[PDB]
């Protein structure tokens, strides 16, 4: 019996046991989501616990098996995944202390309440109140109270925990041999393969910097345009040259520029197309909407949906007693069971949502043949990107005309195209600078480049330099602004979002080329092209068996991330933006402060 | 001489694949007409014979093999196609074939909580030779010297199938009867 013979038999049985328990846990979760009741919670917890315990034992058994000895790449990848064992190394009470810190911060974020200065009695919870206020208010005073209040109560409480938070995370990382918690995080992108598919954690950081420098011009032009539009609503408040105030961006954390759109529409008179009432006129139903989405996938050549999925999936909001989670989700229960849980109302947005959910389910179907350890998307970004491109093609007018919801007579015009492009830009272009800086700061803090005494100071300076955002009122070291965001509080990496956006555009450009669409990238539809679907399918099939660089190469011909397709998509808008911003100043000055 | 083939065709319980039951039906006459007509069988394939001539053909010492396998395993029951269950649980001689019948029986054999009664053998030393039955439950280990409970590298050879109602069709339980026809070993028991 050789080294790998022992390894393969062990992996052999691990898989069998895992499949059964994973399924039981999944079923319990589905039951709780569909009907919310207390014992459904209890049953859910019990199933989850056993699955986790089983995994830990297997991981320990895996680690006492040399990996270098194995000579088969497929087997080694599988053993590698079982062998990671990241938190096992840390001491038990160190373990306990860390768990307590994490639970505490999550609770503080969830229960945090900010009370109005003007009315002591009025106190607003973030989830059903504070966001609404920030979303709708056009009053500088009101936006300010909300921003400051959340800042003061939650951030100050969070900071002592956060500091202890950081120290222990770094300690376990070094015990696990990673230099710091940051590369512990950076490890997933890292891949090793013999003929130049090698990737390393060091390389990822450099690649991110290069992409950022390239998209820099487009962002600044957008910043200038937004600058002028807001000047109309808030003339006294914003001095042109100066950076935009943080509170006025429309989101508490400023992640998305989407809600600024009513203020910023390029052409007020022309309306963005909506087919909702057309669906109402034609008596469309939720089942009807799903059926049409399935048809789009069939024409591109990807397999149609399963018999079983239609029956078990909850496609409509349950009536009467049952209580449900509103958020749409796609479920791969396991054992051949695929379900989508959502509440569907007849609206244009829902038609688009259905297409996106279906895309996720298709990839799940594609990688089923792969082994249990390898049954996943190649990288964090890839799975989301695959769902996204499908929605884009559904949204194009030609597809709607073929459906018949859009009349044949309707002709798109230049004004509508510009309006559509700007709306897209606010959501896509705006998010990238924020995402980059957030991850930037966290990584530096983990390695210790930034001293604790200067943590807030550095964070605010960075915001001015990169995102062109300046704090309304100065903030003390006691405040912990990064912690206020949910992902930071709940320890979730945000690097995935940046990468996904780059991947999606590359995929679209390549697919359109196979389809031979002639014209603008925004106009292209991949519908009714068998060939485009086929090559997408090949990438979907491989799953995690081979590296991410290899997979990207198969569909687009390039091993690395390329920001050029993103620029091509937004090029017509860019020319228009340049003409508007030719007269006004381009760029921002860090010095200007609202507080001054 | 005609005897109903219905009762082994339909039974309360069909055994597990590792303990495949062998039935000798001889001097029992089946028209074979219903075989062609009914669509009760999702898959009906006779590798050995065209089956157009089955009704006229005289049958000697026919054998029925009954077992429950999941749907994916049905193709494994074919000439060659060794895989795992053909290799370790039921072996079909490549030269000799009769008719294979497979039908989904999800509602009878599967339930929401699940049915774990059926079993398959995933680990064995050596390969099953044609039409040979291994019923033994050894402790198992590639090095020999079996360690009965928690030691490294020793594992039990039998795994439960775990059929569930919510699962996909390949996962859903299939009951399969393989009839094997011995040609001219003795004067035909069935004519
Ligand atoms: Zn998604």
């Amino acid at each position: 019996q050789s080294t790998e013979d022992l390894v393969n038999t062990f992996l052999e049985k691990f898989n069998y046991e895992a499949e059964e328990l994973s399924y039981q846990s999944s079923l319990a979760s589905w039951d709780y989501n569909t009907n919310i009741s207390d014992e459904n919670v209890q049953k859910m917890n019990n199933a989850g616990a056993k699955w986790s315990a089983f995994y830990e034992e297997q991981s320990k058994l895996a680690k006492t098996y040399p990996l270098e000895e194995i000579q088969d790449s497929t087997v080694k990848r599988q053993l590698r995944a079982l062998q990671h064992s990241g938190s096992s190394v840390l001491s038990a009470d160190k373990n306990q202390r860390l768990n307590t810190i994490l639970n505490s911060m999550s609770t503080i974020y969830s229960t945090g309440k900010a009370c109005n200065p003007s009315n002591p009695q009025e106190c607003l919870l973030l989830e059903p109140g504070l966001d609404d206020i920030m979303e709708n208010s056009k009053d500088y005073n009101e936006r300010l109270w909300a921003w400051e209040g959340w800042r003061s109560e939650v951030g100050k409480q969070l900071r002592p925990l956060y500091e202890e938070y950081v120290a222990l995370k770094n300690e376990m990382a070094r015990a696990n041999n990673y230099e710091d918690y940051g590369d512990y995080w950076r490890g997933d992108y890292e891949e090793e393969w013999e003929n130049g598919y090698n990737y390393s954690r060091n390389q990822l950081i450099d690649d991110v910097e290069h992409t950022f420098t390239q998209i820099m011009p487009l962002y600044q032009h957008l910043h200038a345009y937004v600058r002028t539009k807001l000047m109309d609503t808030y003339p006294s408040y914003i001095s042109p040259t100066g950076c935009l105030p943080a509170h006025l961006l429309g989101d508490m954390w400023g992640r998305f520029w989407t809600n600024l759109y009513p203020l910023t529409v390029p052409f007020g008179q022309k309306p963005n197309i909506d087919v909702t009432n057309a669906m109402v006129n034609q008596s469309w139903d939720a089942r009807k909407i799903f059926k049409e989405a399935e048809k789009f996938f069939v024409s591109v050549g990807l397999p149609n949906m399963t018999q079983g999925f239609w029956e078990n999936s909850m496609l409509t909001e349950p009536s009467d007693s049952r209580k449900v989670v509103c958020h749409p989700t796609a479920w791969d229960l396991g054992k051949g069971d695929f379900r989508i849980k959502m509440c569907t109302k007849v609206t244009m947005d829902d038609f688009l949502t259905a297409h996106h959910e279906m895309g996720h389910i298709q990839y799940d179907m594609a990688y089923a043949a792969q082994p249990f350890l390898l049954r996943n998307g190649a990288n964090e970004g890839f799975h989301e990107a695959v769902g996204e491109i499908m929605s884009l093609s559904a949204a194009t007018p030609n597809h709607l005309k073929n459906i018949g919801l859009l009349p044949p007579s309707f002709f798109e015009d230049s004004e509508t195209e510009i309006n559509f492009l700007l709306k897209q830009a606010l959501t896509i272009v705006g998010t990238l600078p924020f995402t980059y800086m957030l991850e930037k700061w966290r990584w530096m803090v983990f390695k210790g480049e930034i001293p604790k005494d200067q943590w807030m100071k550095t964070w605010w300076e960075m915001k001015r330099n990169i995102v062109g955002v300046v704090e309304p009122v100065p903030h003390d070291e006691t405040y912990c602004d990064p912690a206020s965001l949910f992902h930071v509080a709940n320890d979730y990496s945000f690097i995935r979002y940046y990468t996904r956006t780059i991947y999606q555009f590359q995929f679209q450009e390549a697919l359109c080329q196979i389809a031979k669409h002639e014209g603008p990238l925004h106009k292209c539809d991949i519908s009714n092209s068998s060939e485009a679907g086929q090559k997408l399918l090949e990438m979907l099939k491989l799953g995690k068996s081979k590296p991410w660089t290899y997979a990207l190469e198969i569909v687009v011909g390039a091993k690395n991330m390329d920001v050029r397709p993103l620029l091509n998509y937004f090029e017509p808008l860019f020319t228009w933006l340049k003409e508007q911003n030719r007269n006004s100043f381009v760029g921002w000055n860090t010095d200007w402060s609202p507080y001054a | 001489n005609l005897c109903p083939f219905g009762e082994v065709f339909n039974a309360t319980k069909f055994p597990s694949v590792y303990a495949w039951e062998r039935k000798k039906i001889s001097n029992c006459v089946a028209d074979y007409s219903v075989l062609y007509n009914s669509t009760f069988f999702s898959t009906f394939k006779c590798y050995g014979v065209s089956a157009t001539k089955l009704n006229d053909l005289c049958f000697s010492n026919v054998y029925a093999d009954s077992f429950v396998v999941k749907g994916d395993d049905v193709r494994q029951i074919a000439p060659g196609q060794t895989g795992v269950i053909a290799d370790y649980n039921y072996k079909l001689p490549d030269d000799f074939m009769g008719c294979v019948l497979a039908w989904n029986t999800r509602n009878i054999d599967a339930t929401s909580t699940g049915n774990y009664n059926y079993k398959y053998r995933y680990l064995r030393h050596g390969k099953l030779r044609p039409f040979e039955r291994d019923i033994s439950n050894v402790p198992f280990s590639p090095d020999g010297k079996p360690c009965t409970p928690p030691a490294l590298n020793c594992y039990w050879p039998l795994n439960d199938y775990g059929f569930y109602t919510t699962t996909g069709i390949g996962y859903q339980p299939y009951r399969v009867v393989v009839l094997s026809f011995e040609l001219l070993n003795a004067p035909a028991t069935v004519c």
